Formats: structure tokens, C-alpha cells, sequence
């Protein structure tokens, strides 16, 4: 029956929601269900053909004030349901992509639809437009854990050689350790090169 | 689950003897096994050399370090973690078959049933190793278990391919196991180093009629014939 | 002369009412349009040539007859004698038989032209430029030649002898006799008894050498006394230069000891029993001294050039200890003696002890240092001699000139045959059948992913073997400086 | 008290011994060589090292073990083949 | 620009405050020195002198986002920013030739219903010798890819979305109507048969009615309707047809508009290149703008070792030197005999003779200045060319045939300004037109092997040819046991997004310039025929095809 593929798709939605919600990291979101979506869209096209057939046959006039009213209303509701299921799935994966944008890309691509890939590009362009405009003195893409300590120990987890910072350098020797201003290394903690606190 | 280990009658499998003479078990109890493996000493010298090097590496104590390296490399997991993982898979997941998996399994069932039928005709007796609708459920359970490893809530085409492959590798391989005039006719009429295209041999033998493929299987096991070119050319390769 | 044979065959064919497969425009026979299409049988027919040449390595204290053979192909065509789809047309074959008999009778009546013609037939049955060339005819003649050589070996062995080696030009035969002077009569009896069988009526059976004592592992690696001693070893060529004279010295010492033992045993009356005892202790003392010297000098720039291992055609493998390579070579040559395996084996153990290598250690095992690259059925037109030539195991003089006569082979002709062999093997790789990897059934269908017995499909020519073939081709091309072949090899990758 | 270790093992020799024993054991009625016999060579070599109270198995122990197992195999064969088989196996055992 | 007034320790805070603080890009020291001298060699004055400093650093950072060269700066990366600044349309940037061996390989995934990129492992470096050789796995996947592409193309056609049942579904479904899609086998037992990835079935054609616009050779993918009968395990065929071809636009838009050529960009395993719509339109407008460009195609079987050929050709090239082509396709068997290993040393050897012919040809090209410096030569081998001839002896052989070897090109390569010795299924990627070229004499093979069913001519037997080729979607419909394919390179013979034009050259059929599904297929069948030299002028900016002849 016409609601079923929508239910399969939103059960998929719920499972990917749980997959994302169980962990602190961004779990790489699962494959876009192109096949179920195409089955739904074909089902919607069939329901559209049924409305077309019926609105043709209202010229022929069979009991239309009730019977055609009922057939039309039911198939219309089937289409509303299928729209709701499709938009619920797409809105969840949109929400997760927005989260990933702010977490990393605004500072696994095969699993997205091409609309979702170019959407993620445009949304990263938007985040960068915000932190590049007014309010620029705040790195709007930065962390939301409050700054507890200004100086921190950090252990170098992967090697990256000599890099400059605002008034000096760090030579990121493997398994060396710094005592350093947190604001001068936060980018490297996010990028996974530095370990502690 | 029942995991059982047994030797054939006569202890060693005795390959030239009929399987119905080698196998003690009745077809009733045999049918209750999803997979029946018939295990044989291949006696291949390269294999035996390999096994010898391996077993020496066991007894020397090299293998104690090798297993630890394999576990830390992530190519192997330990008893403890695997025990917990089997428990977790048995409690989280219990997958269904997709419709596509179901059709492939159904057609595979009729295929293996046809193979057993023609083998029972060729050997003019009911087979000791059976294929029954219970054994379709064996392939179903194996499909589901293969999906149950990765906690996939449904089994898919790939899992069915592996389940079919395992059943073919085990129970079918257990089941799988006047011509004297026709073989010497072929030896007379196809001399060394030349090719008879198969269909012409079929027409000639029919024109004299299933003895053909027995003759080809025998002569192909021997060095005398080689089925070249997609099986189209019967090539008198050997003596 | 192939063209004269073409027209003269065309006459007798049309006179026997055969439709004529003369082709003017292309080498392939004009069968109508079908000749233009690839076919697995046709491609097998064109690609295939190798004789199943027999090589029973060993030591032979019996006298060995080095029987040359010639006119083998002519003999098969004369003495020879739808369901079969790569047999040449039996009508055309009967015409070629009767016509060859006619030419041969006129050669026996000393027609220089008919004699020259029958000599040149071996070219025409192979030459693609022959107007009546047919790959089926070439193959029919070739596999009949193969069967005839096997029957000739059957005939000699049926007369109580035993074959050391056999190919399309040569047979070496163990006699079950011990003295050459005793056997100059029996050998001629034996050869006459073969030729008087009708199957071999036309053969040029010729006793080219008498070997009193023979050490043999292949025709490029043998030594013996002839009735006087000769030694030739492709083995030797891979030892570093300090050790090549050392190898020849100990080979002469081995021959001397074997001969002393043979003549001793015969004065006292498989005769080789105990031959190791005449030189084993000197050899061990020598090897110990050489091992000390190698430790002194292998690293030394004064001497290292004599320890550097030679790069060569078909140079199979890397080696770490060149003295060990000499010892492996000597021990392998001596281990050819089936009668005396134990005494050699114990000596080999006592030698490898110098290196502290264990008796069966994988390093101490002898693998042949040379990889064969045989171009089958090369033609010396100057004397119509058909020979397989091995660009690695043969010496350079035997590559750039004929062995029987000594006219030089043309360089570009030679390189063209190597490129033809190379492309034949690449095609044979791409046109191969696949075989099931655990039950050896052939893949008959076109779109299965695996065999019904659950076995994965694998090649009948595994890719590794063809990688190895291209490697020896690049080695041969670099060594002899074959610019055309080397640029062909370059154009494969690039 | 004594638990001899294998060391410096002539892996290629035991491998060739087992491979040849397996090949010649294809004779349908012969003593059925199996992987537990390969492990038996090692048990016997260890027992010989035990007799010496030696915590390492020497080459002499292993060679005596090979001699026992090969002779036990050869001795079980019918006279029609026993000379040929003993001659063939002699390279592994009469070197000791 | 003024002399440099910068040092990296002084410029360091500003470089950080832009690249790191805004965008997270890390200031590795060597890249900082290169960045500092780049800034100094453009600004000159010291970093403190106005917003141009931060504007320049911002421009660097934006170009860094364009080149995506990682989380740390480096001197090579600064050089990339410089080159992208030098880039801050010319048709030569887009016209290129793709040999069979240089084409981006794509495998077709059936489950994902889309293409995926595969690296050409000649790139891997370990393929320095025997990199070119396929793997056995390629052989088992060869026909599967053809089927999956055909099946996917079928499902997109409106007539089917009755529907295909895979052949394995038939077994036991006795006495019932089905539609199949399958590879037309002849079983080893001799019977005609169809095969599918799921299995195969023997067929009876004795009551069938094929559709008439097609050839039906073995190995052709055929849609088949019939009744399955389990009693003989037969499938009795009602009717048979080739699966409908798909127009180029429909294929491209429904596969996701990939660049399968590198006409816009090269692909990686992490990055499938996209055929950008705006650039496609810009190129299309330029393509319509270039009224004057003309591709000249010579006929096949241009034997350089016949004086009559060379005389005719001298006359033709003398015409072309008056007004040079944009491009000039030579093709097909440049020697009368196939050139194979000689049997004798008396005559000048076969290989040497072939070399002499390209010397003679280079002598001709020397006389024609405008041609030699304004055209692009393309050479396309045929059955008589050099390394294929070695093993085939002039028959058909391993089909994605290699270009004629570089040991024999040398004098030609010296005299000509531009040449491409290309594979037999070569491709030209013109501005928007993918143009396949193929030299095969197909029509003889089709008529020689077509299935003979129980139960004007020159136009009909070429409509049949192109409809067969394009509905089959693949230049070699025949089984590999009748035309072997290099297993790795079978993707080059596939036409799945149907080309914009095809020079389907064939010496055993009439000349033509048909159109089918928007694909313009032309055939300048033979160079010397009926005492005329024959050549053909395809005009890309209008798709006209003016045939031309010289009497001789
Ligand atoms: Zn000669
Ligand atoms: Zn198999």
C-alpha cells in the first residue's frame, strides 16, 4: 500500500539518527537511499496518473460529488504522506550535514546525493561568509566548551615540522610536549595533531 | 547448534568406493546438517611442504609471537573478544532476506535439486547425501548468519552469493561424487594433436545416447583429452 | 624454390579436382571471407610449435650413440598412413604424398632440380609467403613430425637401447654396451635395423659421435670422452670470473676419476661406484682454502672484479656467496650419477659444513641459473635446417650463426622472430581459457562469476609466468642490443 | 624436570622427509602417513633430547628421530618395493 | 615594483592573523619564506603599507582554497598560487585525442547503478614492464559489464518502464511467457542459447519473428520474448530484437553528467570529474563559432607500398596544402601485405620494408608546408600494421589495437608539426563532440556470422549496420572467441554515452553519412575504389559531411 515505502524510509531515518546520536564524534552518515527514494517518486508519479485519470473522468461524471471526491482525497493524502516521509529523511540528513559543516568543514563523500554534496558546499560557503563579515573578531566556527585554562600542556601526537605562529614557532616533533597558550594551538587540537586537554 | 566430527566407514575415505558404502549415517540424520564437509588428505606435495613448515613453526614456539602480531595488526581477534562479539550479535540482530535474496535462493534450490536428480539417474540410485527443502532452510540460515556478522538488519545479494558458495563447497561437494566401446571409437577416430568440435561428436554418437559425457569425463580426468576453447574443442592432447 | 613448389602443387591439385587455396594478396589461405576472422583453433594452429623433446639427465658409462637425423619431415609425409576440424584436407595430403614420392624418385635418379626441390620442401610447408600456404597444412605436417620422432624413439628403445635425449635433429642413445671398438659393428647393425622398418625408410640416420663416458643434464650442459674429452657448461658462465677456471679444473678431475673407475672396474671384470674417493679429500681441502681466500678478498677492490657475478641473458637469480654457487654447481653435476647418489650426497654434506649450511637448507639447493627463451623452428635457408634456438642457454656463436653450416643469421630476421614469439605469447595470454582453481573444469560459459563447485576461476597461463617471459625478453634485448625488440618492449608499457 | 626446546631446526629436512613419506605412502595399503606422524618426529626428537637431560634438541636427536620414523615406515612395506623405497629414503637417514 | 623591504619574522604575525586565525591554514616555514618573497616581489614596500598586504594575503588564502593543497603551506604550494595567478577560450585547450590505453577507466556498479573510476595501473610505477597486462579478474568481469550497461539502458526505455526476468528466474516456472535480456551464445553442445549474469538457457528460434532493422550475430545482447518449457529445458522464442539505443543527452543526464574523457577535468578515485554545464555551453557556442574548421578523413586500406596509391595521395595532399584541414585522419593497413616475421634474409626484411614506406610518406609530406604546420595528423592502424600483423598475419585480432610502433614513426614525426599515432578505437574529444573513430570492416563480419532464422539494398545494409552498432551500444558485439578483446581495455569499445559522431570506417560497405539517435555515423569506406581516390570532409561546426573524390 502507498504508505509503506515512506515507512521504510523513515525507519531508515530513525536508525541513522541513532547512529549519529550515540557518539561524540561526527559519525560518517550512511548511504543515501536512492533506491527507496526512486520507488517512492515512481509511486508518487503513479498517484499523479491516478489523479489525472480521475480528473479526466469527472467529465464522464460517475458519482463524482462523493465517489470522485473520495478517490481524489485518498490519493491526495497518500501523496501528502509520501512527501512527509521524503522530507523527514532529507531534513534529518540535512541537519547532520549542517552539524558536520560547523564541526569541521566551516573551520565518505560518496554517501551524499549530488544535491547534498553541492548543498554542503553552499552551506560551508555560508558559514565562511558569516565569520568573514561583521562579527569577524569572534571565530564563529570555534568551540562551544568554555575556555577553562589559558595555558595548557599539549603532547605532539603526529609530526608536522616547523610552523610559525603569531610571534614564534612550534616544531611539531613526534612525542614532544609543549606548555603553551591554548588559543595558539586550538586549530591543531581540532585537526588532530595535539593530544592533551 | 550441533557441530559433529566423524570418520567414514573404512576410516580413510576410500575414494574409488561408492559414497553409499563409505558413509555410515542414514539419510535422515544427514539431512539435519546444514553443511556436510567431506575432508580428504589431498597428498599434494606443495601443500604437504607448506603444512610441514607451518606445523614446525607451531612446535618451535614461533607461532606464539606470530598470533600476537596478527592480533595487534588487527588481522585477527582473540578468544575473549570474539566470545563477547558472538554474544552481542546473537542478542542485537536477527536479519530478514530482501526480495532479491529470496528469488536468488529459490532459483538456486531448484538448480541444486536438478543436479541431484540427474546424478541419481546417472548412478541409478537414490543419493546418500540428500538435498531437501530443509536444506533450502540451511542456505537461508547461512545467509542470515552472514548478514548477522556485520549486524546488517537485512541480508542482501552478496550474503546470498557467499551462502550459496559455502553450501556448494560443502554439501553439494559431498553429493557431487558400452562407454568402453565409445571411448575407443573416439580414440580411433581422433588421433593425437587434433580437435573434434564437441557437437559433431554428439551428432556422430547419437547417429549410431548419454554415454558421451561419461566418456568425456573419464578421458578428461586422464591426460589423453583436454577440453579446449570454452569446452567447444575436444583436443586429443595426451596419449 | 617454394614458389616453384607452389605452382607445381597447384597443377596436381586441380588435376585431382580440388578447389585451390592460392592466395595472392595475403599469407593466409583464401578460404573465402572466413580466413579474415579470428578463430581459437586457427590461432592455436598458428601460435603452437614445440617438440616434446626428451632429456633424461644422468651419467652413462655405456657407450652412447650421438645419432643425427635429417629428412624427418620428408619421411613423415612419404610414410604417412568431417570428424576432425583442424586436420588438413586428406585429398590435398594424398596429392602432396604422391607428388613428393615422384620428386623423390627423380632425385634418386639424380635430377639436381628435383633433389633441390625435395630438400626445399621443409621450408615451403612452413613459409607463410608460399602461395599455397595453409596453417592447417603446416600443423598437420608438424604434429606428424612429432609423432614420427616419438615412434623413432620407440623403435630404438624396442631394440633394447635407451634414449638419453631426443629432438627433431638429434638423438643420444644408451647402448647397453661398454667399448667403442667393440661396437663400431653393432651400431651400424642397430641403425640399419631402424631404417629397414618402413616407417623410417627415408631417414638420414648418421652416427655423428661415439661417447665413451657421458655426463649430461641438457645439450648446453654436458661433458664426456669421445672416440678425446670435451666439456661445455652454461652452468660455468654464471660463476664469478675467479671460479670459472676452478669449475673446469674440477670437471676434468671428475671425468678423470670416473674414467679411472670405469677402466678399473672393467679390468676387474653403474661401474662408477666409489669414484668420489679418488678426489673428495683434495676437493674439500681446496674448497676450505678458497673459502678463506674469499673472506680475505671478496670486499677488496684489488680482486672484487673476479668475484662480481656476470649479468647474462636469462640470468635467473640473485646470489650472495659465489663460492657456494660453484659448490652447488659441482655437487649438482656429480648428483646426476644415479648409481652413486649416496657417496656424492655425503660429500655434499661435508662441503656445505664449511659454510655451516644445513644439508637440506633452501639456500644450498641447486636451481638452474638460466631461463630458457626458445624461438621454435628457426630456418637456416642456406642449408634448409630447422632448429629451435635458445637465446639464453645457447652460446652467442650458436645464436648469430647456424650450427650445422656456419652462415650468419640476419640480425633483423632474428629480432623479428623474437617479436613474433613475444606477441604470440601476449595473444596466447589474452585468448586463454580459464580453469576452475579446485576442480580443473574449463570455463564454458561467458558470464559466470565462479565455477558451480564454488571454485574461483583462474588462468591456464597464470599472469606471473607471462611477467617472467617479458622479463627474460627485456634481458635478452638489453644484452644482445636488439634495438627493435627493445623498442617493442618499450611500446608495451608506454 | 626436562622439557627440550626445538631450535636451529632443519625445517627443510623434516619437510622433505614428511613430503616424501606422504608421497610414497600413497600406496593404498601402506602405513597411513598423516600430520600426526609429522608431529611424531618432533616428539621423538624431544624424547631423545630428554634422554640426554638436554633442554635443547640437537641435530643428533632429530636425525635419530628421522631414522626411527623412516625405518618404521620402510619396515612396514612389502618386499616388492621395500628395497627401492629404502634406497630412495637413504639420503635422509644414512647421512647420519 | 620597489625593492623588497620584508623579512619573514616581521611578516609572520600578519600571515598568521590572516591564514591561520581566519582559515586554519598552517604557516610551515619554507612556505612562509616563499610567501614572504612572493608578497615582496609584488608589493615591494613593507608589510605595514596599507590594506594591500592583507588583500594580498587574502588572495593567497582564497587561491589556496581553490587548489586544496592541504593544511600546511609549502613552497610548492606558493608556486601553485603563482601559477593560478598567471591563469587569472582557446580551442586547443579542449581539442585532444584519447588513445585506448590513455582513457580513464570506469567500472559500472550495478547495485549503485552508476560508474566508478579505476586508476590505470601503468601510473602505479610497478607496471614499468607488464603493467599493461590484464588480470584474470578483468576477464571474468568483461561480459558482465557489457550486460549491466545494456540492462540499465533497457530499464530507462519507456516501453519497459512488461519487464525483464533474469534467465535464472525461469527454472521450474514451466509453460509461461517471459521477456529475457541475454548474450546470444552458441552452447558447446551446439544449440543456440542466451546467457545472463544469473544463468543461461537454450532457445528454439524455429517459430520466431525478429524485427527487421538489425543484425543478430553471436554475442549480441538481444531482448527476447518467449515461452519457457521445462520438459526439454527450452525457451521457445516468439520474437527477438536488439535493446533500444539511448540518445547521448539522455544517457549523460541519467548517469549523472560525468566527464568520461577529461575534456573538462581528470578524475581520481575520491573525485569523479563532472561535465560542468556552463563550460559545456561556452564550448558549444565556440564550436558553433568556428565555421572554418574541417576534419578530412582519408579512406581505408591506404597501402603506402603501391605507387598508384601514392600518386593519388600526392594529388589529394596538393589540394589540401591550398587550404589546410584542421585535422587529417589517415587510416587503415598502411601496407598491402600484412607485415610479419620474414622467412628469408635475401629480400629486404618485412619490418625494414614497412619503415621504408613511412620514409617515402615523410618524403611526400615534406613538399606540403601549410599542411604539415597547420593540421593535426592522426594515424589509425588496421589489420596489416606492424605488431598486430606479427601474430594475426593480417586477419582480425586483439581489438583495442596498439598504435603503430615508435621505431617506424621517426621520419614522419620529424617532418610533421603535430601527429598522434593512436589505437584503432581511438577517440577525438572535440569541444563538446565526443567523436569515436574505428577501422574494422564490420559489415562483412556481420553478414558472414548473422543468425539465419527459419520461418535500395545498399541503403538497407548500412541502416542495419549503424542500428546494430548503436542499439548494441558497443563497437564489437561479437564473442571474444570471434574477436578477442584486451580485457582491461574493453571499456574503450563501449559507447555507453553514445558519441556525437562516429567515423565507423569499413572497407566492405558503401560510403554513407547516416544519423541515428542524434549520432552522425560516417564511413569513407575505401581510399581507392572504382578508379577514384575517395576521402571525406566532416565539418564539426555544422555536422555536414561533404564526400570528395579525385579520378585516378
Ligand atoms: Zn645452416
Ligand atoms: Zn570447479
Amino acid at each position: 500500500m502507498y504508505g509503506d515505502l515512506g515507512n521504510k524510509l523513515v525507519l531508515e531515518a530513525k536508525r541513522t539518527k541513532q547512529l549519529y546520536a550515540r557518539s561524540n564524534q561526527d559519525v560518517n552518515l550512511p548511504m543515501y537511499h536512492e533506491d527507496i527514494i526512486r520507488n517512492i517518486l515512481k509511486e508518487v508519479s503513479n498517484l499523479r496518473k491516478n489523479t489525472e485519470y480521475l480528473k479526466e473522468q469527472q467529465q464522464l461524471g460517475m458519482l463524482d460529488d462523493k465517489v470522485a471526491k473520495c478517490q481524489y482525497f485518498v490519493t491526495l493524502l497518500c501523496m501528502e504522506r509520501n512527501k512527509r516521509c521524503l522530507l523527514a529523511y532529507q531534513r534529518l540528513r540535512t541537519d547532520i550535514l549542517d552539524s558536520m559543516a560547523w564541526n569541521n568543514n566551516g573551520l565518505d563523500t560518496n554517501n551524499l546525493s549530488h544535491q547534498e554534496q553541492e548543498y554542503l558546499k553552499e552551506y560551508c560557503d555560508l558559514i565562511t561568509d558569516l565569520k568573514s563579515g561583521d562579527l569577524v573578531d569572534i571565530d564563529l566556527s570555534g568551540s562551544l566548551v568554555p575556555p577553562s585554562d589559558v595555558f595548557i600542556d599539549v603532547r605532539v601526537l603526529k609530526d608536522a615540522g616547523e610552523i610559525q605562529t603569531e610571534y614564534g614557532v612550534f616544531n611539531l616533533i613526534k612525542d614532544s610536549q609543549f606548555f603553551v597558550r591554548q588559543s595558539d594551538v586550538e586549530r591543531l587540537i581540532q585537526q588532530g595533531y595535539l593530544q592533551k586537554i | 547448534s550441533v557441530l559433529a566430527a566423524a570418520n567414514p566407514i573404512y576410516g580413510r575415505y576410500d575414494d574409488l568406493k561408492s559414497p553409499g558404502d563409505n558413509i555410515d549415517f542414514q539419510t535422515t540424520i544427514l539431512s539435519r546438517f546444514d553443511m556436510i564437509f567431506i575432508v580428504k588428505d589431498d597428498h599434494n606435495e606443495e601443500r604437504d611442504i607448506s603444512i610441514a613448515n607451518h606445523v614446525i613453526n607451531i612446535h618451535t614456539g614461533n607461532a606464539n609471537a606470530m598470533q600476537n602480531q596478527q592480533e595487534e595488526n588487527g588481522s585477527e581477534i582473540s578468544i575473549e573478544k570474539m566470545k563477547r562479539y558472538i554474544t552481542y550479535c546473537r542478542l542485537k540482530c536477527a536479519p530478514r532476506l530482501s526480495p532479491q535474496a529470496a528469488e536468488k535462493l529459490s532459483s538456486n534450490f531448484v538448480t541444486i535439486r536438478k543436479q541431484l536428480l540427474i546424478n541419481e539417474l546417472e548412478s541409478t540410485e537414490r543419493s546418500s547425501i540428500p538435498i531437501t527443502i530443509r536444506q533450502l532452510e540451511a542456505i537461508i540460515r547461512i545467509t542470515e548468519s552472514l548478514a548477522k556478522l556485520e549486524l546488517s538488519p537485512i541480508a542482501q545479494e552478496r550474503h546470498v552469493d557467499e551462502a550459496i558458495r559455502l553450501f556448494q563447497a560443502s554439501t553439494m561437494d559431498a553429493a557431487s561424487q558400452e562407454i568402453r566401446r565409445f571411448e575407443q571409437e573416439l580414440k580411433r577416430r581422433l588421433p593425437i594433436g587434433w580437435s573434434t568440435s564437441y557437437q559433431t561428436l554428439r551428432r556422430e554418437f547419437v547417429d549410431t545416447q548419454l554415454a558421451l559425457d561419461k566418456a568425456l569425463y573419464a578421458l578428461e580426468k586422464h591426460e589423453t583429452i583436454q577440453l579446449r576453447h570454452q569446452g567447444q574443442n575436444i583436443y586429443r592432447s595426451g596419449v | 624454390m617454394d614458389y616453384i613448389i607452389d605452382v607445381l602443387y597447384a597443377r596436381k591439385l586441380k588435376k585431382e579436382n580440388i578447389v585451390l587455396w592460392w592466395n595472392e594478396k595475403a599469407p593466409l589461405p583464401d578460404h573465402g571471407g572466413i580466413q579474415n576472422d579470428f578463430d581459437l583453433n586457427t590461432s592455436w594452429i598458428m601460435n603452437d610449435s614445440e617438440f616434446p623433446k626428451i632429456n633424461n639427465s644422468g651419467v652413462y658409462d655405456n657407450v652412447v650413440l650421438d645419432v643425427g637425423v635429417d629428412n624427418l619431415t620428408v619421411n613423415t609425409i612419404l610414410t604417412s598412413a568431417e570428424f576432425v576440424h583442424d586436420a588438413f584436407s586428406n585429398d590435398a595430403l594424398n596429392v602432396l604424398r604422391g607428388m613428393l614420392k615422384e620428386w623423390w624418385d627423380e632425385a634418386l635418379k639424380e635430377n639436381s632440380t628435383a633433389d633441390l626441390l625435395v630438400n626445399s620442401l621443409a621450408s615451403w610447408v612452413q613459409n607463410p609467403n608460399a602461395k599455397l600456404f595453409d596453417g592447417l597444412l603446416r600443423y598437420h605436417v608438424h604434429n606428424l613430425t612429432k609423432k614420427a620422432l616419438l615412434q623413432l624413439v620407440n623403435e630404438f628403445s624396442a631394440l633394447g637401447s635407451t634414449i638419453v635425449y631426443a629432438d627433431r635433429n638429434q638423438i643420444l642413445i644408451k647402448t647397453n654396451k661398454y667399448s667403442p671398438e667393440n661396437c663400431y659393428a653393432y651400431s651400424q647393425y642397430m641403425m640399419k635395423a631402424v631404417r629397414t622398418n618402413p616407417m623410417f625408410s627415408y631417414l638420414d640416420l648418421n652416427i655423428k659421435r661415439y661417447w665413451d663416458l657421458l655426463i649430461w643434464m641438457d645439450k648446453f650442459n654436458f661433458s664426456g670422452l669421445a672416440c678425446t674429452a670435451v666439456s661445455q657448461w652454461q652452468l660455468k658462465k654464471f660463476l664469478s670470473p675467479i671460479y670459472q677456471p676452478e669449475f673446469e679444473d674440477w670437471m676434468m678431475i671428475i671425468l678423470d676419476s670416473m674414467l679411472k673407475t670405469k677402466q678399473s672396474y672393467l679390468k676387474l671384470n653403474n661401474s662408477l661406484n666409489g669414484f668420489s674417493h679418488l678426489f673428495s679429500k683434495p676437493l674439500m681441502k681446496r674448497v676450505k682454502k678458497l673459502f678463506k681466500n674469499q673472506q680475505e678478498f671478496i670486499l677488496d677492490p684489488q680482486y672484487e672484479a673476479d668475484y662480481v657475478i656476470p649479468v647474462l641473458p636469462g640470468s635467473h637469480l640473485n646470489v650472495k656467496n659465489p663460492l657456494l654457487e660453484l659448490v652447488k654447481s659441482l655437487c649438482h653435476v656429480m648428483l646426476l650419477s644415479k648409481s652413486t647418489i649416496l657417496e656424492i650426497r655425503t660429500l655434499r654434506k661435508e662441503l656445505l659444513k664449511i659454510f655451516e649450511l644445513r644439508e637440506f637448507a633452501k639456500v644450498a639447493e641447486f636451481k638452474d641459473p638460466s631461463l630458457s627463451l626458445v624461438v621454435p623452428d628457426f630456418l637456416c635457408e642456406y642449408c634448409f635446417f630447422i632448429s629451435d634456438i635458445d637465446f639464453c642457454k645457447a652460446a652467442p656463436e650458436s645464436i648469430f650463426s647456424c650450427v650445422r653450416c656456419h652462415k650468419a643469421f640476419n640480425q633483423v630476421l632474428l629480432q623479428e622472430h623474437l617479436i613474433q614469439k613475444l606477441r604470440s605469447d601476449i595473444e596466447s595470454y589474452l585468448i586463454q581459457d580459464l580453469r576452475c582453481s579446485r576442480c580443473h573444469k574449463v570455463k564454458r560459459d561467458y558470464m559466470s562469476a565462479h565455477c558451480p563447485c564454488a571454485g574461483a576461476w583462474e588462468g591456464t597461463l597464470p599472469r606471473e609466468s607471462i611477467v617472467q617471459k617479458l622479463n627474460v625478453f627485456k634481458q635478452v634485448a638489453k644484452y644482445y642490443g636488439f634495438d627493435i625488440l627493445l623498442s617493442c618492449i618499450a611500446d608495451l608499457t608506454i | 624436570k626436562i622439557y627440550p626446546k626445538l631450535h636451529q631446526m632443519d625445517m627443510d629436512k623434516v619437510s622433505r622427509v614428511y613430503a616424501d613419506l606422504r608421497r610414497e605412502s600413497i600406496s593404498t595399503g601402506s602405513f597411513p602417513i598423516t600430520v600426526r606422524h609429522l608431529e611424531s618426529i618432533l616428539r621423538i626428537a624431544e624424547s631423545f633430547a630428554k634422554m640426554r637431560l638436554s633442554e635443547f634438541v640437537s641435530s643428533y636427536d632429530l636425525d635419530r628421530a628421522i631414522k626411527v620414523v623412516v625405518d618404521s615406515f620402510v619396515d612396514a612395506q612389502k618386499v616388492s618395493v621395500r628395497r627401492q623405497l629404502r634406497r630412495s629414503f637413504a639420503i635422509y637417514t644414512l647421512g647420519h | 615594483v620597489l625593492p623588497v623591504k620584508i623579512q619573514p619574522p616581521l611578516l609572520r604575525p600578519l600571515a598568521y592573523r590572516v591564514l591561520s586565525r581566519k582559515y586554519g591554514l598552517s604557516i610551515k616555514s619554507d612556505g612562509l619564506s616563499a610567501l614572504a618573497e612572493f608578497v615582496g616581489t609584488n608589493i615591494g614596500a613593507n608589510w605595514r603599507q596599507g590594506p594591500a598586504t592583507i588583500k594580498f594575503l587574502e588572495q593567497f588564502a582564497a587561491v589556496w582554497k581553490q587548489q586544496e593543497r592541504g593544511l600546511f603551506i609549502d613552497q610548492s604550494g606558493v608556486k601553485e598560487v603563482i601559477q593560478e595567478m598567471k591563469e587569472r577560450l582557446d580551442w586547443r585547450d579542449y581539442f585532444k585525442v584519447i588513445n585506448a590505453s590513455q582513457q580513464q577507466r570506469f567500472s559500472y556498479n550495478p547495485h549503485k547503478m552508476q560508474f566508478i573510476f579505476v586508476p590505470n595501473k601503468k601510473q602505479n610505477g610497478l607496471g614499468g614492464i607488464a603493467g599493461f597486462l590484464p588480470d584474470i579478474e578483468d576477464k571474468v568481469q568483461m561480459f558482465l559489464t557489457r550486460y549491466y550497461l545494456t540492462n540499465d539502458r533497457v530499464m530507462r526505455n519507456e516501453n519497459f518502464q512488461m519487464s525483464i526476468t533474469p534467465i535464472k528466474n525461469l527454472l521450474g516456472r514451466d509453460a509461461q511467457n517471459f521477456l529475457l535480456l541475454g548474450l546470444l551464445n552458441k552452447n558447446f553442445k551446439g544449440n543456440w542459447s542466451l546467457e545472463d549474469p544469473s544463468g543461461s538457457v537454450e532457445i528454439d528460434i524455429s517459430q520466431t519473428i525478429p524485427t527487421q532493422g538489425h543484425y543478430y550475430v553471436p554475442g549480441c545482447m538481444v531482448l527476447v520474448e518467449g515461452i519457457y518449457y521445462s520438459v526439454g529445458n527450452k525457451f521457445h522464442v516468439t520474437s527477438m530484437t536488439l535493446p533500444p539505443g539511448e540518445r547521448r543527452e539522455i544517457t549523460l543526464e541519467t548517469i549523472g553528467n560525468l566527464d568520461l574523457l577529461g575534456i573538462h577535468g581528470i578524475s581520481n578515485n575520491n573525485f569523479i570529474a563532472r561535465l560542468d554545464k556552463d563550460l559545456k555551453i561556452r564550448l558549444h557556442l565556440l564550436e558553433k563559432e568556428l565555421t572554418d574548421h574541417k576534419f578530412v578523413i582519408l579512406g581505408a586500406n591506404l597501402f603506402l607500398d603501391d605507387l598508384k596509391i601514392m600518386t593519388a595521395l600526392s594529388k589529394i595532399l596538393q589540394k589540401l596544402n591550398d587550404d589546410p584541414p584542421t585535422l587529417l585522419i589517415w587510416q587503415g593497413s598502411f601496407t598491402s601485405v600484412p607485415v610479419f616475421a620474414s622467412m628469408s634474409s635475401r629480400n629486404i626484411s618485412s619490418s625494414t620494408q614497412f619503415k621504408n614506406n613511412f620514409d617515402a610518406l615523410a618524403t611526400l609530406l615534406s613538399r606540403f608546408d601549410n599542411l604539415t604546420e597547420n593540421t593535426t595528423m592522426i594515424f589509425i592502424p588496421g589489420p596489416n600494421d606492424l605488431w598486430g600483423s606479427m601474430v594475426s598475419l593480417g586477419a582480425s585480432g586483439t581489438l583495442p589495437q596498439d598504435p603503430i610502433p615508435s621505431a617506424f614513426t621517426k621520419k614522419i614525426n620529424k617532418v610533421c608539426k603535430n601527429v598522434v599515432w593512436s589505437s584503432n578505437p581511438t577517440r577525438i574529444a572535440y569541444l563538446s563532440q565526443e567523436i569515436v573513430i574505428f577501422r574494422d570492416d564490420l559489415s562483412g563480419r556481420f553478414k558472414r556470422h548473422r543468425l539465419e532464422f527459419p520461418f535500395p539494398q545498399k541503403v538497407q545494409e548500412t541502416r542495419k549496420l549503424v542500428k546494430t552498432i548503436l542499439d548494441q551500444g558497443h563497437l564489437s558485439p561479437f564473442l571474444d572467441s570471434l574477436r578477442p578483446i584486451s580485457w582491461d581495455l574493453d571499456h574503450t569499445l563501449t559507447l555507453c554515452p553514445i558519441p556525437s559522431t562516429m567515423v565507423l570506417c569499413d572497407t566492405t560497405s558503401a560510403q554513407f553519412d547516416l544519423t541515428y539517435n542524434g549520432c552522425k555515423v560516417i564511413n569513407p569506406g575505401s581510399f581507392i575504389h572504382n578508379r577514384r581516390a575517395r576521402y571525406m570532409e566532416y565539418v564539426p561546426s555544422s555536422k555536414k559531411t561533404i564526400q570528395e573524390e579525385i579520378y585516378i
